RNA sequence: GUCUGCGGCGCGCGGGG
DNA sequence: TAGATCCCGCGCGCCGCAGAC
């Protein structure tokens, strides 16, 4: 205990030989840059009997673990590389359900493939919903085909569950799925949308190729191009752009796989599907074959780049999982539709307004003037008492016809004579669109949107002449930054702004709608009000396709358990459905999964329509989410890695003392407490350390800052190399880039130049595309971010091994491992979830000592040792008391609250009867 | 300061409400208000109309309904509250012996309509064959005692007017909350229907003393929100109790089961809407455009067409005008009576002067007019000049209002 | 003759229970309001009113005003409808009484608190300072107003002391200021206008009467009665009440009052024309009615036009046609009974029977056809004689036969 | 013979995930 | 950092088909 803040440990032996010069280097350190006399705050000790563990050490215990987890599937694997299948047969049949190949190519229905690995490929039509309409799969007995009861021509009307295919047979044990992009084949198997778990795994080739010779997304803006600006190209071979024909033909020798022209399924309707049913059964054939191929040449090879167990029992327990929707998902998206388009109408309404004022300013040349309308053409070109008196000209009058020699021009060749040009271009016709009346065809995206609004500054004319919006936009021929306007144009010059839209920018105007100079004005009735129109829409208007058309599946009442049953919150015609992320395990050069619509940092927020979207993922009744986010995951693993490599103290660099010590408030930490007093901003100072940490340099550092606000460049990271001469001072000479400094950057750039399998925690190697030793380059700035990322990945691998073997060992009723940017979700039953929250706990504890049992460190902080908070809610959402905007409030729906618990889970433990509770 | 003020300048002078000098906000909402002008009178009854084809038109099983303006004496609950006094000052008893002083069996003003729809629901059950989903609108008038809370000049309370329309909806109880939802969001959608700025039109929830939910639509006015149209689920239990003896009669038919509705009253008020959408309708600072107009929607605006004649060599001829403003009647399009004053008046004041009266097209016959007739054609929103011929104005005019019905 | 008031309780036409209406009290306005169908009808005689009067002459405007009367010092001899005159318990003509403090003259009695309105007349001259100021001086114009007046009540079958009530008439009243020459000009005028008006729509004209009568206040009086079987009623008043009645409000001041006409200020006298819409309805309801149940009523004026029933055929693949024919028909303005959802299959002899009691215009047949090729039954409520129709011609006949309704 | 208001191909730019 | 490329959108010319002066 104490000695700077450790914890109390019931594993490992005595240890402790950190070295008197150690302890004298870690003191002469942290006397300069930080200070070393801090009391700091003891916290409570926790004394609890662990579960037993296996093995001599911590990493003889996961290896076991892991190897207990994946030995069932690896067998099947082994099976399947080992198997030889016959050619394929003649003709496909065309009875519903599945036909088993025998060979010579005899087909016989069978209700169920009795095998225990299969190579899967599912082909879904676009034109009849998402259900799957044909799929083949192939396993060492001989092939098996499915024709999704396609033939019957009979109404269905979507949302059912019977729908996909069968793979699970009723067991009244493993069988493992390799497949490429699985997780898409894997959307269309029914029986895993049930609730309770499945046995069957799956394995996924492109997550096999983004580990084994994976491509970036700067070498793939090149290895397309090629199908400081000098490099070396060597990694060509190696590397492909993850396709199946490209990765079939890097990994199997022969001829490219033939490409449909055609493209029924993805282009065209259900005639031309039944017609060319033969071809299309043959070319899902040879992408399953070709998937095999891949799969064979790549197995042994994976093996050896992921030497460690617990990296493939990650991967493998990564590929399920599961999102409860609980019949809120089409009453969300009707809502947010809703007010989508409301929120378009009034924005088009009010863009109609303005152009219709617009108009007033060429009564008297009044538009010569504006600074806004200057330029625009403002043209207009032409080209019997009372019986008796009753009878007067009564319908129109008589001879009232006119020849029509001058107006020989109907309709639009005669459109709006007198109105400037602009306002009778806006317009439409008068007959054939209904004319609907005012200044329509209006939008954002057209020019003459801007100058009819915003336009802060001097001048922004936003006009296409290869400047976009042109301005010098600061203080010191004429008119160029004046408010006036009307320059002399004796030449326009693209000052303040040099790069021009060269520079990548970001959606930086968005943000900062809230003053950043970009604000109607004058205007104050509806120029202002389409700006917050557009910053509530701009989310779900590039966003809708992508959250909308995702594949939920209802299940019947039988298929529910007791657990659902026997609730208080049961039936009331109730719809209970998942949706099946279909994220792939790994997506970039570093193992991260990847998921443009479920793994992103998006949260409820305000002013935005389509937020809340994490939110309405409920769990059925008699189910919870306990979940986990990882304090400062990156930070701390890059603070650990620099501490073991300077000594065996974890405060030993002074960067790992910030991290542990270090408080949000009150305290002296990087993130809105420190970085910020030394810069400008407050809170991105959060993303320059994260990118600081993943390598970068003094140019990103002041494009960075030139985009968090506007400063010269003497004022940006060119005179301003305070932050670089401190934090990371490298190269630094006269020492034999090592410290000198409060960040260690060494041990990652030793890393990355080491050609081993450059891990330091699980040994998983880098893609064959960026390794120093197979080629020579100098893109140091991506392996010392992948070393990190990959170390993250490391780290949720571990906790994904961890907590399946604790929900094995006891009966705990939980799965369904959730990942989302480092943070952890599981689905767990009520009455276990204390228990489910407290082995997460323990995952903490022993996956951080991992981390710690290699780097030669033997302690670990109490700090990091255990969860801030651990979350027991009904909802998936950032933090455990939040709201929605958009609609009326989360008490429209049955959103409760969780319990962060923390301290209190730690007085129960881990058996079936805790207190007792039970009975 | 301009803001409800300015507006009450060309507001009595243009004739869109009484011209008294008042200029109260507080007299308005109140409904103390002499009156409205010939121009409010028209723009309630074009709010009316419009509100009348959204709701009974345009949705089936919705039939007219009448409320008497005064209700029966006999069987009256309650008492007046300024009336309530017997505390004290009863030294005069000097009166020899319905009389009494206890309400006197005496008759009362109605305060609401929907008691009258809910009356006559048992006659109307009839109509839909006892089919559950129904509804009955009604516009009336309704007198609500109101006093200024300040001084005792005032000494009574004072009775205002205010026109309302109230639709009272009989739904199944389990649907009920669905329904009100639904009818919630029709009606937000009407509201911001005609709007010029609809996001001045807000609506909350709220939670009734008894347990009801119910809805609340308020107008953002310059001073500050204004109740406009209000939603309540009625809960049933009033209708029971009017008719105590027996309820077997009154349970309607949903599906193929016997149940009692579940009522659902949405009463928006028509003088306060429309004071609301004059608001919204006007616009200041560093403008430079001027130019003060009611740009209310086209298809509301109390007048479409203004008439007139300029630079006729041969003023007797201005009959051309005569029988197609005659024409113009025909169909239901409002037309303003011009070319009868005939001074000596600009036309850029004639213009400004129809712009404030919300105005959405300004039509002027010339010498032109009689050969190859083409007429002078000013657009209230977009102040440019068009010359179109006699034989398209009809329909076009028709087609405009039918082309801002439905956006 | 009798049991008409069984008929007009049937098929919704009458709000009220059995022989609560009676044969008393319907002309009184204090007796159950109308069905829907009233309501209506109601609706489209206003309108036409509206129509024949305000929009046509392009010299009346509308106006407004209060169904209350602030009346400060109102004077001690009235109608007092309501003394007390404030929201709910209103004393009614409270007779005598108030000799004690309380309820007394000071405060609450003598009408100081107000009363009820009984005519529009007095809004119009209320409202004449700024209608002046509206016409630019123009003196010969009107305001024309259609709104509910409050009247008291006796004799009630003297069952019991009568107590009063509030009898509630809509009525459609214009009053017209008019130089003091050529005054008789413009009553005659009006008075042929509106006989002409009231004939229009009559199946038989010949029923509506005119008469004349004197009056020491009024110069000329005309009245129109309709004839009624039982005896001669009151359907409508004209009344030259001069300009006196004016000069009674604004006493202080002149030249204020005075107009322009033919370029010579003159104070206006004013014309007052007062008809009883609720019975111009029961009048016109009596002339439709005649030997089957028929109401023979005029086109414009009937609350509903069309209507849709199907007759036995499939029960799918038909609600959608009709859906689509109802929309496209209340587009442009028509309304339409939705019949086509009535379920059980009512006898059709029973429906054609009821349809004539409806007295709605046409009746619309749909079957099988159709589908096939759109082709309906339309049945005429006079000739009983049903005719082979196309589906997509009815639009254009409804309103060619209003046109054929509406021109004379 | 003009000068255009109605169709099909290319081309520039951008933004996104 | 970790950027992402077809795609969708908004402009343009070039090539024609009609049509009244």
């Amino acid at each position: 205990m104490l000695s700077r803040g450790l914890h109390e440990q019931i594993f490992g032996q005595g240890g402790e030989m950190p070295g008197e010069a150690a302890v004298r280097r870690s003191v002469e350190h942290l006397q300069k840059h930080g200070l070393w006399g801090q009391p700091a705050v003891p916290l409570p000790d926790v004394e609890l009997r662990l579960p037993p563990l296996y093995g001599d050490n911590l990493d003889q215990h996961f290896r076991l673990l892991a190897q207990k987890q994946s030995l069932p599937y690896l067998e099947a694997a082994n099976l399947l590389l080992q198997a030889q299948l016959p050619p394929k047969p003649p003709a496909w049949a065309w009875a519903e359900g599945w036909t088993r190949y025998g060979p010579e190519g005899e087909a016989v229905p069978v209700a169920i493939p009795e095998e225990r690995a299969l190579v899967f490929a599912v082909a879904v039509c676009l034109a009849e919903g998402t259900c799957p309409t044909l799929a083949v799969a192939i396993s060492p007995s001989a092939w098996y085909s499915w024709c999704s009861q396609r033939l019957v021509e009979e109404r269905y009307s979507w949302t059912s569950q019977l729908s996909p295919a069968d793979l699970i047979p009723l067991e009244v044990q493993e069988q493992l799925v390799v497949g490429h992009n699985v997780s898409f084949d894997r959307a269309h198997i029914r029986e895993q949308y049930l609730i309770q778990g499945s046995r069957m795994r799956f394995l996924d080739t492109m997550s096999m190729h983004m580990a084994i010779s994976g491509l970036s997304s700067f070498q793939r803006s090149l290895w397309i191009a090629a199908k400081p600006a000098i490099s070396s190209w060597d990694w060509l071979d190696i590397s492909s752009v993850n396709s199946l024909a490209e990765v079939h033909r890097l990994y199997v020798g022969g001829p490219p796989l033939e490409k449909e022209p055609r493209e029924l399924f993805v282009k065209g309707t259900m005639k031309d599907i039944r017609e060319n049913f033969q071809d299309l059964m043959q070319y899902c054939a040879q992408d399953v074959w070709a998937t095999h191929e891949v799969f064979q040449q790549q197995l042994p090879l994976f093996l050896e780049r992921c030497p460690h167990p617990v990296t493939l029992a990650g991967m493998l327990e990564m590929g399920v999982s599961y999102l409860p929707v609980n019949q809120n998902w089409e009453r969300y998206l009707a809502e947010a539709q809703g007010t989508y388009e409301e929120l378009q109408r009034e924005m088009k309404k009010s863009l109609m307004d303005l152009a219709n004022d617009a108009c007033q300013l060429l009564s008297g040349e009044r538009y010569k003037e504006d600074p806004w309308l200057w330029d625009l053409e403002w043209d207009l070109q032409e080209f019997s008492e009372e019986e008796e008196f009753q009878q007067d000209v009564m319908a129109r009058a008589c001879l009232q016809k006119l020849k029509g020699t001058t107006e020989l021009l109907p309709k639009r060749p005669q459109h709006l004579p007198g109105h400037p040009g602009w306002y009778r271009k806006l317009c439409p016709r008068l007959d054939d669109p209904a004319w609907t009346p005012g200044p329509s065809l209006l939008s954002l995206q057209m020019r003459v949107t801007p100058k009819l609004m915003a336009l802060t500054w001097d001048g922004f004319p936003l006009h296409y002449s290869e400047r976009h919006g042109w301005g010098y936009l600061v203080p010191g021929p004429y008119n160029d930054v004046d408010i006036p306007g009307c320059w002399f144009f004796k030449l326009p010059h693209k000052d303040g702004n040099s790069c021009n839209v060269g520079s990548p920018f970001a959606k930086d105007f968005l943000p900062k709608m809230e003053d950043g100079t970009l604000q109607a004005g004058p205007g104050g009735a509806s120029g202002p009000r389409a700006l917050e129109i557009n910053k509530m829409i701009s989310f779900w208007r590039n966003a809708h396709k992508r959250i909308s058309s995702q594949m939920v599946v209802w299940l019947p009442r039988s298929a529910l358990p007791r657990a659902v049953i026997r609730h208080p919150d049961y039936d009331e015609e109730g719809l209970y459905g998942a949706i099946l992320p279909q994220v792939v395990t790994a997506g970039t050069i570093t193992r991260r999964a990847v998921e443009p619509t479920w793994l992103t940092a998006s949260n409820a927020r305000p002013d935005r329509v389509g937020s809340e979207l994490k939110a309405m993922v409920q769990a059925p009744p008699g189910y919870t989410l306990v979940g986990a986010d990882v304090d400062s995951q990156e930070l701390w693993i890059a603070a650990v890695l620099g501490d073991a490599h300077f000594a065996g103290m974890h405060g030993c660099t002074a960067f790992g003392w910030m991290t542990l010590q270090g408080r949000k408030s009150r305290g002296t930490d990087l993130h809105s407490k420190t970085a910020t007093t030394v810069g400008i901003s407050r809170e991105h100072a959060k993303i320059f350390n994260y990118g600081r940490i993943y390598g970068a340099g003094q140019p990103f550092a002041e494009r960075l800052l030139m985009q968090f606000n506007h400063r010269l460049t003497q004022q940006e990271a060119a005179e301003k190399a305070q932050q670089m001469y401190a934090a990371t001072k490298g190269l630094r000479w006269y020492r034999l880039k090592g410290g000198t400094e409060s960040e260690m950057f060494n041990k990652l750039e030793s890393i990355a130049t080491s050609d081993i399998p450059r891990t330091p925690v699980l040994g998983c190697c880098i893609s064959r595309a960026l390794e120093p030793s197979a080629v020579q380059e100098e893109f140091m700035t991506s392996r010392v971010n992948w070393v990190v990322q990959s170390s993250a990945v490391d780290y949720l691998h571990l906790m994904l091994v961890a907590m399946k073997w604790l929900f094995e060992e006891f009966a705990i009723d939980g799965r369904f491992c959730i990942s989302i940017h480092d943070e952890v979700r599981y689905l767990v039953r009520e009455e276990d979830r204390y228990r489910a929250a407290l082995a997460l706990q323990i995952t903490n504890l022993l996956t951080r000592c991992m981390f710690a049992y290699k780097l030669g460190l033997n302690d670990l902080p109490q700090s990091v040792a255990f969860f801030s908070a651990v979350d027991i809610d009904r909802c998936l959402r950032k933090e455990v008391t939040m709201d929605c905007k958009t609609p009326s409030n989360p008490t429209g729906m049955e959103r409760r609250y969780g319990i962060p618990q923390g301290e209190a889970l730690d007085i129960y433990q881990i058996i079936e009867l805790t207190k007792g509770s039970l009975e | 300061e301009g803001s409800e003020a300015l507006l009450e300048i060309c507001q009595r002078r243009h004739f869109l409400s009484g011209s008294k000098q008042q200029l109260s906000r507080d007299s308005l909402l109140s409904g103390c208000h002499p009156g409205f002008g010939p121009l409010g009178v028209e723009l309630r009854k074009n709010l009316a109309a419009e509100w009348w084809t959204s709701v009974v038109v345009f949705r089936e099983q919705v039939f007219p309904v009448d409320a008497l303006h005064h209700k029966p004496g006999p069987l009256l609950p309650g008492d007046s509250a300024f009336r309530l006094v017997s505390a004290e000052t009863l030294r005069e008893i000097l009166q020899d012996k319905f009389l009494e002083n206890v309400l006197k069996t005496s008759g009362k003003l109605r305060e609401n309509l929907l008691h009258g729809a809910l009356e006559h629901y048992v006659n109307c059950l009839d109509l839909v064959n006892k089919r559950l989903p129904y509804g009955l609108a009604q516009i009336g008038v309704c007198f609500h005692p109101v006093f200024d809370t300040k001084q005792i000049r005032n000494g009574v309370k004072s009775i205002g007017e205010k026109t309302e329309a109230s639709l009272v909806w009989f739904t199944p109880p389990r649907t009920s909350n669905q329904w009100l939802d639904f009818w919630l969001r029709h009606r937000l959608q009407w509201w911001r229907k005609f709007a010029m700025s609809p996001s001045n039109f807000s609506s909350s929830d709220c939670q009734d003393e008894e347990g009801r939910k119910g809805n609340k639509l308020y107008y953002n006015f310059p001073w500050g929100k204004e109740l406009i149209e209000t939603l309540w689920n009625l809960g049933d239990h009033e209708l029971l109790h009017m008719y105590p003896g027996n309820v077997s009669k009154l349970h309607g038919r949903d599906g193929r089961k016997n149940v009692v509705p579940c009522v659902l009253s949405v009463n928006g008020d028509l003088d306060r809407g429309m004071l609301a959408y004059l608001y919204d309708s006007f616009q200041t600072r560093k403008k430079n455009l001027h130019r003060k107009v009611l740009k209310l929607h086209p298809c509301l605006a109390p007048i479409k067409v203004a008439l007139d004649v300029g630079r006729g060599p041969t003023l007797e001829l201005r009959q051309v005008c005569q029988g197609l403003f005659n024409e113009l009647l025909e169909n239901g399009i409002s037309v303003w009576p011009g070319y009868l004053e005939t001074m000596q008046s600009s036309l850029e004041q004639l213009y400004s002067k129809y712009d404030e009266m919300s105005i959405l097209f300004t039509v002027l016959v010339t010498e032109t007019t009689l050969e190859n007739g083409l007429i002078h054609l000013r657009s209230r929103d977009t102040t440019m000049k068009e010359m179109m011929h006699i034989s398209k104005l009809k329909d076009f005019l028709i087609k405009y209002i039918s082309s801002a019905k439905n956006v």
